[PDB]
Parts: structure tokens; C-alpha cells; sequence
């Protein structure tokens, strides 16, 4: 698979 | 034209073969929705700006190219020139790669 940390995309604010 | 990193080798390649217009790179993640959420954008930017250089990066395949860039934000935009660093910035921002590109343009 491919994770790794978060993706901060239109997630944060 | 845009360009895929799927190794560290070819990150270095891609500055060099960048000439020197200016460069910026998308770290975000093709599993991740949120970073590909802003691929309508950066990736569009490829017709309008032929004259500007975009390359891609999976920080979860080339962990190699991210691991030496210590990136913990996806997508993390990261602006080069002739192999050199010029500036950066993360957060889901497809309208700052415009102020930003015509700022080191």
C-alpha cells in the first residue's frame, strides 16, 4: 500500500 | 509539460533537465483524496504556464525523495531553480502556486 502521515489538502481550514 | 518522480534519482534529473525556468513541485499522495483533491489546479497550471516546469512526487512510493526533504504536510509545494532552493509552502492553497510562480517567475 502507500500511507505515510497526514494529507493537510482541503482538511485543514 | 508536468514530470513524475518515482525515485530520487530522478528529482535531481528533473531540476537538470529543467533548464532554468522556474520549478515547483506537488509532494501529495495519490491514495490520499485531500491531496489530490488540488490536482484540478497544479496540474492544470501545465496549459497555463507552458513556461513553467511542474513535477510530482508520492511521498508514500519515493519516500526517498520526501525523506531528504523531511516533508510531514501533504501537499507541500516546494519551488526550485537550476537545482537550487528558492522557497515553499504547504496547506491546500491552488491560488497562492499563482502569486507564488509569478512572484520568483
Amino acid at each position: 500500500f502507500r500511507f505515510r502521515y497526514v494529507c493537510e489538502g482541503p482538511s485543514h481550514g | 509539460m508536468v514530470k513524475q518522480i518515482e525515485s530520487k534519482t530522478a528529482f535531481q534529473e528533473a531540476l537538470d533537465a529543467a533548464g532554468d525556468k522556474l520549478v515547483v513541485v506537488d509532494f501529495s499522495a495519490t491514495w490520499c483524496g485531500p491531496a489530490k483533491m488540488i490536482k484540478p489546479f497544479f496540474h492544470s497550471l501545465s496549459e497555463k504556464y507552458s513556461n513553467v516546469i511542474f513535477l510530482e512526487v508520492d511521498v508514500d512510493d519515493a519516500q526517498d525523495v520526501a525523506s531528504e526533504a523531511e516533508v510531514k504536510a501533504t501537499p507541500t509545494f516546494q519551488f526550485f531553480k537550476k537545482g537550487q532552493k528558492v522557497g515553499e509552502f504547504s496547506g491546500a492553497n491552488k491560488e497562492k502556486l499563482e502569486a507564488t510562480i509569478n512572484e520568483l517567475v
